[PDB]
C-alpha cells in the first residue's frame, strides 16, 4: 500500500494515446510503473504502434462502436469539447469538485486556463497538459561558421540573407563541397514562421497557424494580404537553397542530422533542447558553436518574436462514458497535479533518472551530461507526455545552459515576444460552425503554402483563387463567429 | 427424380461444393446487401454532391488518364519481354536473365514504394546522386506533380513486367515449331516471324490477358498511390479508389463512399463487358 | 526443276552423340526415294540436313553442282512438307499458300497465278476463302502441299507427311502421293516409319538402322532378298518369320529346325555354306501353305496350332514349331480349331537363310 | 526457336536484341544489389557521395538495430503464421471445392460456376466488405485475416481447370474398384494434380506475404500486426522518435542504411526459396 | 465365372437426346462379341451402361438372371479395361493388381494364387514390382488387364483397349486377347473403332453405325454378305470396292456398269431383281483378277491402268472404269505399266449388289 493509492484494489484500465505522430502509451514504462505503483492504477494501452498519424487514429477509435476508460493526447481541446457535447466524453465538474482537490484548487488559482478549457455548455471534459515557463522558441545560428568565415552576427533581414547566402555558397562546413544547408527545423510549420522577416504573423500563438488579434479585430495570418508578399520571398528563399528541401518531411531528426551533420547554418527552435547540441556533438564536431540570437530587424523596422510558451496546450486526457470507474479514474487524474505525480510525469523515475534533494527533484548527473535533449529522454521513457499533468519548470532549468539562460534573458528583457492568443468563448451553436469548417479549413491551408514553398506553385498567380477557395470552404463565417464571440466579452 | 438419384450420389461431392459456396456467400455476396444498404434512407443525392466535388471529378479525370498510361505503356511490356527472352539462345543466360527479371515480382509493393522513396530522396538517394556526376542537378521526385505517372508506372514495369511475360511466352512456346521452319524454308527473318506467325498466333493470349487487365483499369496504382502521393501531388496521383478509401474508410463517410464504390464497380462491369465483346468478336 | 541430289559421307553430331553416321546416298533426276526405318535412326535427321533446319556435321551433300552445305534454306532450291500441320491458323487458306511468296511479294499478280495452278493441282480451288480451323488433317496436308508446290523446287522433301492421319486417310493420300509424283516428276526424298508407304510409294528405298544405312534398293530387291535379318523382319506386310535352325549331315541339300523337321535345300550355287553352322530360316507367311501342297516332296515342316485369327478372305494362322511359333497366312476360314497338329508345306525358292553371328544373307 | 543461324538480317536483331535484355536485366537487378551493399555501408558513406554500388565502409551497424527491434520479429512472426495457416485453408476451400467443380455431373454445374466467376468481373467494393468484415466480428482477428481472403475466383476455375483436363478414365475405374468420391481425390486425383497445386499454393503464398492493404485496414492490435503494415511505417512514411534520432547519432549507422538493412532482412526469405521455386516451373 | 449376359431394348437419352435406340443382344456364356463401328455411337456407351458408369434410361439388362440396372458397379460382378489405362501412377504393379481385392479381405484372403496365375498369364515375373511412370504403355495396359483377370468376374468390359497402342503392338496384344481367350473363357464384349479386331477376336460380331444396330453375325458372315452398303465398305481389309450400276434389257442375267462394261450375274434366289434398277455393284480386291489367267468370256470386264502400289509379293492395282475407280489385289511383283488399258476377270460367285436407295444388299 501506498498513500497515494487511490483504490485498495488494484485497478487496471484501457487507455487510447495515441501522439504527435510519434508515441503510444507503454504499460510498460518506468513512468507508467511508477504511476502504477503510486496510484495503484495500471493503464493498459489499446492503440496501433504501428499506426502513423495520430489525430486519425483517434477520429477510427471514436467510430469503432468502442471506447477505452481513458483517451489522451496532443491537440484533442477541440475534439474533447464536440465529442463531449455529444456525449462521448463524461464532465469531470461534479468528480473534480468532490474527488479532485489538487485540480480544484489549480482551476480556483488559474480561472484564465479553467475557462480556456471549458466548452461552451460550461463543462469541463478533459484534463489539460499545463506548461511551465515564459518563453519557448528563439533564433539560433553558428557562431562558428561566423567566425570561420569572419563574418558578424546579422541585425536585419538583409544581413541574415546575406549570411544564408555565405552559409549556401562557400564552404562554411570547410569540407570542400557545397553540401550545406544553411536553414533546418524540426518543425515543418517554422518556414513560415519566417515571414515575420517581412512583417507577416504565421500564428497568433504558440499553436501554429492560430488565430490573432489586431486593433480589437479577430485576423487569421495565413488570410492577410502581407502574408503573400512574405511568402514570395520564403519560396524565394527555398529556390535559392537556403531553405532545407525536406523540411516540411525530415522533421524531428532534423536537428540530429543537420547539426550532427555539420550541415545545418541556422535554425529557430525552443532555447534549452536547441542549446544542449553544443556539449553532446562537440566530439563529433570540434568546432561547433550554436549561440542564441535577438530577432533581426525585419522589414517593417519591428523586432518579432512570434512564439512564446503558453497557459493550457491544447492537450491532456479524458473520461469515457465506458469507463465503469470515473471515480478511481478521477482520483488518478489528480494525483498528476499533486506532487509525487508532478514529480514523476516531469522527472522519470526516482533512483533511475533522478533523486530527491532537499525536498526538490534533482536529476541524475547520467541524464544531464547525455547528449540527447533531456525532454526526448523523458518522452521515451513516459514523461513530458501530453496528458492531463501540471509542468514544472525547475525540471527544464536544471537542464538549461548558461548561454541558454542568457538568451532566454534576452528575450525577456527586449520584450521582443508577442502577446499569445488566449481565446474565445462560443455557445453551443456557432462552435458547431467553427468545428465544421476549420478543420478542413487549416487543412487547405497548409498544403497550399507547402505547394508555394517547394515552388511547384507561384503564390501570386493562385493568391485570388486561393482566398475565393477560403471564403467558400467557410473561413470567413468562422471568423464572423469568432468575432462575435469576442466583442460581447471585451469592450471598455 | 434424376435430381434426388444424382444427388444420393453426388454428395460426397456434392459436400466439398458446399462450403465454397458457404464461403462466397458469406465474404463475397453478402457484401452486396451492404452495397444495398449503404447506398433513414434516401440517397441518390450523395450521388450529385459526389458529382459536384473540385478533388473528386479531378480523381477520375486522374484515374483514365493513368488508365490510358496503363494501357500504353504497362500492357505491352511483358509481351515485349516475352518475345524477347524467346530469341534468347545460350540456355542458362536466358535462364539467367528469367530470374533476374521475373524476381521483382516477389518483391512486396509496400517494400517497391520504399525502394521508390530512397532511391528518389535528394542529397540521399543514389538517383540524385548519379545525376549530380553528370551535372544534372537534382530533384526532389515525390513531391512533384510532374514526375509521379512517370516514377510508377516504371517502377511497375521493373517490379511486375517479368512475371507478366512469364504467361505470353508459355503461349508462344506452344506453337509447332513446324509453322517456323517451313517458315523459315521460304526463307522468312526473326522479324518477319514475330509479326507474321508469332504474335497473330499468341494473339487470342494477348487479348483474353487484356480483358482481365481492362477489368481492374480503374483501380490501378492502389497501393502504390495510397502508400506514396505527398499534399503537392494530391492533384495527380489521388485516383477513385483512393478517394473511396481515405473518404470511405480513413475519414469514416461511408455512405458517400460506398456510392462511389458503386459508380466505379458499374463502370468496370461496363468497360469489361465492352471489352470482351469486341475482343471475342474480333478475336475468335 | 528435275534435279540430282548426292550425299556424301554426311555426318550429323548434337552434342558427344553422332546420331548419323556418314551416310552415303547418290539419288537419280526425277527419281522417288524413301528413307524409312525405326524410330531413333537418322531418316528425319538426314533429312532436314538437306532442308538446312540441322546443320551438316561432317561430310558434304549437294544438289545437282551446287554444294548446299553452307547455303540457306531458302536458296537451297527445296520445298519441305512436314508432319504437323504446318499452316497458320489465322490466314486463309489462299494466304497460307501464298505465305512464302508474300515474304518478298514483287507483286500480286505472280503470286495469283502460282497459287491457281497449286490450287488446281490439290483441288483447293473450293477451300481458298476457307480457313484450317475447319478443314480435315488431310485437307491441310494438301494445302500444306501446295505451299511446296509453289515454290517450284528441285527437290521435295516429306518428313513423315502421313504420320497424323488415320489409317483410311492414310492409304488415300498415299495413292493421291504416287499420282502426284506421276503428274510433276520432281525429284522428292520422303522419310516414313511405316514400311507400306515405302513399299509403294518408292522408286528405291534405302532403310536405315541407328545411324547407318541397312541397305538400298528397289521395294522388290529389299523384299526378295533382304540383305541382313533385319530388313528381312523389317518389310513386309506381316513380319518374315526368321526363326533358328542349323545344318548337321550334309550341307547344301538339308536344313533342321528346332521342331525336330528337315528342310532339303534347292542348290542355289554360289552359296557354299557350312554343315553345323549356326543359322537363321527364314519364311514369309504367304510362302507356307497348309497340307494342300500335296504330299510334300522334299518332307517339310511339322506344326501345332497356337491359334488363327480370320481376317480378310486370307486368315492369319499361328502354329508353334519348337520352343518358337511360325506365322503362316492362309485362306479365309477353315476348321483348323487351335490346339490339334498340323502340317505346313514350306516353298523351296522362296527360303531365306542368315548366319547367326554375322547377319548377313548366306543362302 | 530456331536452330540453324544463317541471315545476317537475323545475326544483327539478335545480337542487339540479347545486348537490350542485358541491359534491362541489369536495370532490373541493379536496385536489388544496391541496398543490399548499402545495408552494409556505413551512414557517412551512404550519406553523401558513395556506394553507387558496392558497399563502402562497412560498420555493419544498422542491422543490430533491426535485430534487437523487437516490433520486427513480432511482425515476420505474424507473416509466416499468415502465409502457412492462410495458404492451409485457402487449399482445404478450393482443391476439394474445384474438384466438385469439375465433374459435370453437379446440377449446380452451371449455377455454382456462375456464382463463382460472377465475383470476378464485380465487387462489392471496398467499404462494403470492410463493414461486413466488422458486423461478423472479425476485426483485429488473426482468423478474420485467415477465413477473410481464402477463396478466389482465378484459383478456383484453374484448379478445376486442370482438373478437368484429366481423363475421366481414372475416377471411373475408381468407382469400378468401389472407392467412392473424397477417397478418389486424396488417392489418384491430387498426386495428378501437383503442378496446379504448385501454382496455386504458390500465388496463395505470395499473397499472404506481400499482403498489406486489408491487414492493416482491419488489424488494430500491433501485435497482429504482418510486416508489411509495420515496414510500411518504417520503410515509407519515414517520420520518427526522437529517441531514434537519438540513437542515430550514438551509432553510426544511417536513417537509410537501417531502412536498407530492414527491406533486405525482409525480402531474404524470398531471395532464397525464389530459385527453387522457378528450378519447379522452369523445366 | 462362366455367365450369360442379356440386354434387352436399352437405350439410354442425354438432354432429349437419344443416344442408343432400342439396343437388344443376347449373349451366350463364355463368348467373346465384339461392337465395331464410326466414331460417336453407342458402343462405349452400351458397354457402359453394362458396367455401371453409366444410368439406363430404359430398358433392361441382366447378367445371369441377376438384374443390374440399379445396382453398384463394385456389385455388378463385371472388370472393365479402358482405353486410356486407367492405372494409379503411385502403387506398385502388384498393388494395382491386387488393389481392389485389398480394399477388404487380408489375413485368409491370402491373394497370392491368383496374382500367380496373372502373372504368369501376362507372363511377368520382373514386373511385379514397378511403378506406372516407368512401364511402357504396352506393359502399362498389360497389367491394366492384369487388374480384371485377377478379380475374376463373370463378364470381361473393354473399351478401345489398345487403341493408343502401335501397330507392331497391337497386332501382339490382339493376338496375347485371342490366347488368353482361349486359355481362361469368361465372357467379354469388346469394343472397337477398328475392323481388323473385329473380325480377329470376335465370336461374334455386333456393328453399330450411330443410333441403332447395323448387323450382327460370325466375323465370316459379316464379310461374305453385309447387310448394306456400309458394312460391306467397313469390314475387310482393303475397302470392297463399290460402283453404281444398272440392269437393263434382263434381270437375274446381266449387270452393266459405267464405261462399256456388263456383267453376266449367277441368278442364285431369293434375289429379287428388277430391270432398269439403280443399283451399286460391290466386289471385293481380291475377288477380281487379272485379264483371266484362266476364266473367261463373259465374267470380265475392260479397264485402264491407273496406278500400282507393289506391298509385298502381293501388289495393289487401281484400274479406272469410268469415272469411278475399283481396286483389285494382284499376284504381282510382276510388271503392268500404267496408262494402258488392261482386262479383270471378277469373280462371279462373290460380287455384291445393293439398291442404290435402300442401301441394303439385294444379291
Ligand atoms: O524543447 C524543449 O526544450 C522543450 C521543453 C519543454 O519542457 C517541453 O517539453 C517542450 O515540448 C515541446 C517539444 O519541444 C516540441 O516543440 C513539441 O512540438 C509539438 C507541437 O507542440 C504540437 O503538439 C505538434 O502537434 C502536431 C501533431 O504532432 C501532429 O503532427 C498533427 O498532425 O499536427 C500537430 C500540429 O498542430 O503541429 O507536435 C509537435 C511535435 O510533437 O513535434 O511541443 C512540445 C510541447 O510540449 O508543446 O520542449
Ligand atoms: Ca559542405
Amino acid at each position: 500500500k501506498e498513500a497515494t493509492w487511490v483504490t485498495d484494489k488494484p485497478l487496471t484500465l484501457k487507455i487510447h494515446m495515441h501522439f504527435r505522430d510519434k508515441w503510444v502509451w507503454d504499460e510498460n514504462w518506468p513512468v507508467a510503473k511508477e504511476s502504477f505503483r503510486l496510484t495503484n492504477v495500471k493503464l493498459q494501452s489499446v492503440a496501433n504502434k504501428a499506426a502513423t498519424n495520430s489525430q486519425e487514429q483517434f477520429n477510427l477509435m471514436m467510430a469503432s462502436g468502442d471506447l477505452p476508460d481513458v483517451v489522451g493526447g496532443d491537440n484533442l481541446k477541440d475534439k474533447f469539447i464536440q465529442y463531449g457535447q455529444e456525449g462521448a466524453f463524461v464532465p469531470l465538474n461534479k468528480l473534480i469538485d468532490q474527488y479532485a482537490p489538487h485540480i480544484k484548487a489549480f482551476f480556483k488559482s488559474h480561472p484564465e486556463v479553467e475557462r480556456a478549457i471549458k466548452a461552451p455548455d460550461g463543462n469541463i471534459y478533459f484534463i489539460p497538459y499545463v506548461p511551465d515557463g515564459v518563453v519557448a522558441r528563439g533564433y539560433f545560428i553558428r557562431e562558428d561558421w561566423l567566425k570561420k568565415l569572419n563574418l558578424k552576427p546579422p541585425q536585419n533581414i538583409d544581413e541574415l540573407y546575406t549570411v544564408l547566402k555565405a552559409f549556401k555558397e562557400k564552404d562554411p562546413n570547410g569540407n570542400g563541397k557545397a553540401d550545406e544547408v544553411p536553414f533546418i527545423d524540426r518543425h515543418p510549420d517554422e518556414v513560415f514562421r519566417l515571414v515575420n522577416f517581412w512583417g507577416a504573423r504565421s500564428s497568433g500563438s504558440d499553436n501554429y497557424m492560430d488565430f490573432y488579434i489586431d486593433n480589437g479585430r479577430v485576423k487569421h495570418p495565413w488570410a492577410e494580404t502581407a502574408f503573400r508578399d512574405g511568402m514570395k520571398h520564403v519560396a524565394q528563399w527555398y529556390k535559392e537553397g537556403l531553405i532545407d528541401k525536406e523540411i516540411f518531411t525530415r522533421k524531428a531528426r532534423a536537428r540530429e542530422q543537420m547539426f550532427g551533420g555539420n550541415l545545418g547554418g541556422f535554425t529557430h527552435d525552443w532555447f534549452a533542447s536547441t542549446m544542449t547540441f553544443n556539449e553532446g556533438l562537440a566530439k563529433t564536431v570540434p568546432g561547433f558553436k550554436l549561440i542564441p540570437i535577438a530577432p533581426p530587424t525585419n522589414s517593417k523596422g519591428q523586432r518579432w518574436e512570434e512564439d512564446s510558451r503558453q497557459k493550457v496546450r491544447p492537450d491532456g486526457w479524458a473520461i469515457t462514458v465506458k469507463n465503469k470507474n470515473p471515480v478511481e479514474t478521477i482520483k488518478f487524474f489528480d494525483f498528476y497535479f499533486s506532487r509525487p505525480g508532478r514529480d514523476i510525469s516531469n522527472f522519470g523515475v526516482p533512483g533511475v533518472t533522478y533523486d530527491i534533494k532537499n525536498g526538490k527533484a534533482v536529476f541524475k548527473d547520467s541524464v544531464l551530461k547525455s547528449p540527447q535533449p533531456v525532454n526526448n529522454q523523458l518522452y521515451d521513457m513516459g514523461a513530458q507526455i501530453p496528458i492531463g499533468f501540471w509542468q514544472d519548470y525547475d525540471y527544464e532549468r536544471q537542464w538549461t545552459t548558461p548561454e541558454a539562460q542568457a538568451g532566454i534573458d534576452m528575450y525577456v528583457k527586449g520584450k521582443y515576444v508577442m502577446p499569445g492568443f488566449e481565446g474565445v468563448n462560443m455557445t453551443r451553436e456557432e462552435r458547431a460552425i467553427y468545428d465544421k469548417y476549420w478543420a478542413d479549413v487549416r487543412t487547405y491551408m497548409y498544403e497550399m503554402g507547402q505547394a508555394w514553398v517547394m515552388g511547384t506553385k507561384d503564390v501570386d498567380k493562385t493568391w485570388d483563387e486561393y482566398q475565393r477557395q477560403l471564403k467558400l470552404r467557410g473561413l470567413y463565417q468562422v471568423l464572423q463567429m469568432m468575432q462575435q464571440a469576442y466583442d460581447r466579452q471585451y469592450k471598455n | 427424380e434424376r435430381l434426388w438419384k444424382d444427388i444420393k450420389r453426388d454428395w460426397l461431392l456434392y459436400a466439398m461444393l458446399l462450403p465454397t459456396i458457404i464461403w462466397f456467400l458469406i465474404f463475397l455476396y453478402k457484401p452486396m446487401i451492404g452495397l444495398q444498404m449503404a447506398f433513414p434512407w434516401i440517397g441518390f443525392d450523395h450521388f450529385v454532391t459526389l458529382f459536384q466535388s473540385e478533388q473528386f471529378i479531378r480523381a477520375i479525370k486522374n484515374t483514365l488518364t493513368l488508365s490510358g498510361l496503363s494501357l500504353l505503356f504497362g500492357f505491352p511490356m511483358p509481351i515485349l519481354l516475352a518475345l524477347m527472352i524467346n530469341e534468347v539462345y545460350s540456355k542458362g543466360y536466358r535462364k539467367a536473365v528469367q530470374t533476374i527479371v521475373y524476381l521483382p515480382h516477389f518483391i512486396s509493393i509496400v517494400i517497391v514504394a520504399g525502394l521508390v522513396v530512397t532511391f528518389l530522396s535528394p542529397s540521399t538517394g543514389v538517383v540524385n546522386n548519379m545525376l549530380s556526376w553528370i551535372g544534372l542537378d537534382r530533384v526532389y521526385f515525390l513531391t512533384q506533380p510532374e514526375w509521379f505517372r512517370p516514377i510508377y508506372i516504371s517502377s511497375n514495369i521493373w517490379k511486375e513486367a517479368g512475371f507478366d511475360s512469364i504467361v505470353y511466352l508459355a503461349a508462344i512456346m506452344s506453337i509447332n515449331p513446324a509453322l517456323y521452319e517451313s517458315a523459315q524454308v521460304d526463307g522468312a527473318t526473326r522479324w518477319q516471324m514475330i509479326t507474321r506467325i508469332t504474335l497473330p498466333c499468341i494473339v487470342p493470349t494477348i487479348a483474353v490477358l487484356l480483358v482481365i487487365r481492362l477489368g481492374h483499369i480503374l483501380e490501378v496504382g492502389f497501393e502504390y498511390i495510397i502508400l506514396l502521393y505527398q499534399p503537392t501531388t494530391y492533384e495527380t496521383a489521388d485516383v477513385i479508389s483512393t478517394y473511396i478509401y481515405r473518404l470511405g474508410l480513413q475519414g469514416a463517410r461511408y455512405d458517400i463512399a460506398t456510392a462511389a464504390g458503386i459508380f466505379n464497380a458499374v463502370v468496370a462491369l461496363v468497360i469489361v463487358l465492352f471489352a470482351n465483346h469486341m475482343s471475342r468478336r474480333i478475336t475468335k | 526443276m528435275v534435279a540430282s541430289v548426292s550425299i556424301q559421307n554426311v555426318v550429323k553430331r548434337y552434342d558427344k552423340t553422332t546420331v548419323v553416321h556418314g551416310v552415303s546416298l547418290d539419288i537419280e533426276p526425277g527419281e522417288f526415294v524413301v528413307l524409312v526405318g525405326p524410330s531413333g535412326c537418322g531418316k528425319s535427321t538426314t533429312l532436314r540436313m538437306v532442308a538446312g533446319l540441322e546443320e551438316i556435321s561432317g561430310g558434304t551433300i549437294r544438289i545437282d553442282g551446287r554444294v548446299i552445305n553452307d547455303l540457306a534454306p531458302k536458296d537451297r532450291d527445296v520445298a519441305m512438307v512436314f508432319q504437323n500441320y504446318a499452316l497458320y491458323p489465322h490466314l486463309n487458306v489462299r494466304d497460307n499458300i501464298s505465305f512464302g511468296l508474300r515474304l518478298k511479294r514483287t507483286k500480286k499478280s505472280v503470286i495469283d497465278a502460282a497459287v491457281k495452278t497449286a490450287a488446281d493441282i490439290l483441288g483447293l480451288q473450293p477451300l481458298l476463302e476457307r480457313k484450317p480451323s475447319d478443314l480435315s488433317g488431310g485437307q491441310r496436308q494438301r494445302v500444306a502441299m501446295g505451299r511446296a508446290i509453289v515454290r517450284d523446287p528441285k527437290v521435295f522433301l516429306f518428313d513423315q507427311p502421313l504420320s497424323n492421319l488415320d489409317a483410311k486417310l492414310r492409304t488415300q493420300m498415299r495413292a493421291e502421293i504416287k499420282r502426284l509424283h506421276q503428274r510433276l516428276g520432281t525429284t522428292v526424298i520422303y522419310v516414313t516409319h511405316d514400311q507400306v508407304e515405302a513399299m509403294t510409294l518408292a522408286d528405291r528405298i534405302v532403310v536405315m538402322r541407328d545411324g547407318l544405312i541397312e541397305q538400298i534398293g528397289k521395294p522388290m530387291d529389299l523384299f526378295l532378298h533382304p540383305a541382313n535379318t533385319f530388313v528381312a523382319s523389317f518389310i513386309g506386310s506381316p513380319p518374315m518369320n526368321l526363326m533358328p535352325a542349323r545344318i548337321a549331315v550334309d550341307s547344301t541339300q538339308h536344313v533342321e529346325l528346332n521342331g525336330g523337321n528337315r528342310i532339303s535345300l534347292l542348290p542355289r550355287a554360289g552359296t557354299h555354306l557350312a554343315p553345323g553352322q549356326e543359322v537363321v530360316f527364314g519364311i514369309r507367311p504367304e510362302d507356307v501353305t497348309l497340307d494342300g501342297v500335296e504330299g510334300s516332296e522334299r518332307a517339310q515342316i511339322k506344326a501345332t496350332v497356337d491359334i488363327v485369327e480370320p481376317l480378310g478372305s486370307e486368315s492369319i494362322l499361328h502354329a508353334t514349331v519348337g520352343d518358337h511359333s511360325l506365322v503362316v497366312k492362309v485362306g479365309g476360314l477353315n476348321e483348323v480349331h487351335p490346339g490339334d497338329p498340323v502340317t505346313l508345306h514350306v516353298d523351296l525358292t522362296r527360303v531365306h537363310l542368315f548366319d547367326a553371328q554375322s547377319q548377313a544373307s548366306i543362302y | 526457336l530456331a536452330t540453324p543461324f544463317y541471315s545476317r538480317s537475323d545475326r544483327i536483331f539478335g545480337i542487339v536484341n540479347a545486348v537490350l535484355l542485358g541491359i534491362f536485366a541489369l536495370c532490373a537487378l541493379y536496385p536489388i544489389i544496391y541496398i543490399f551493399s548499402m545495408s552494409i555501408s556505413s551512414g557517412a558513406a551512404v550519406t553523401q557521395g558513395r556506394v553507387f554500388l558496392l558497399p563502402v565502409d562497412i560498420d555493419f551497424s544498422a542491422y543490430g538495430r533491426v535485430l534487437h527491434d523487437k516490433l520486427f520479429w513480432t511482425s515476420y512472426a505474424n507473416t509466416i503464421f499468415y502465409t502457412v495457416f492462410g495458404v492451409v485453408t485457402s487449399l482445404i476451400f478450393i482443391v476439394p471445392g474445384a474438384y466438385a467443380l469439375s465433374k459435370p455431373r453437379i446440377r449446380g454445374r452451371r449455377v455454382f460456376g456462375f456464382i463463382i466467376a460472377f465475383t470476378m468481373w464485380f465487387n462489392a467494393g471496398m467499404i462494403p466488405f470492410f463493414l461486413n468484415m466488422r458486423d461478423l466480428g472479425l476485426l483485429d482477428n488473426r482468423f478474420g485475416i485467415l477465413i477473410g481472403f481464402a477463396c478466389n475466383a482465378f484459383n478456383i476455375i484453374l484448379m478445376r481447370n486442370y482438373f478437368e483436363s484429366i481423363s475421366a478414365s481414372f475416377e471411373e475405374a475408381a468407382r469400378m474398384d468401389g472407392a467412392n468420391d473424397l477417397q478418389i481425390l486424396w488417392k489418384v486425383y491430387i498426386p495428378l494434380a501437383k503442378p496446379a497445386l504448385a501454382t496455386i499454393t504458390l500465388l496463395c503464398a505470395i499473397s499472404r506475404w506481400n499482403g498489406y492493404f486489408w491487414a492493416m485496414v482491419l488489424l488494430r492490435a500491433e501485435e497482429k500486426i504482418p510486416l508489411q503494415v509495420y515496414l510500411k511505417k518504417t520503410i515509407v512514411d519515414l517520420n520518427v522518435n526522437e529517441e531514434f534520432a537519438g540513437a542515430l547519432l550514438t551509432n553510426s549507422y544511417s536513417m537509410e542504411t537501417v531502412v536498407g538493412a530492414i527491406i533486405v532482412m525482409s525480402i531474404i526469405p524470398v531471395i532464397i526459396v525464389y530459385p527453387v521455386v522457378q528450378k519447379y516451373f522452369t523445366k
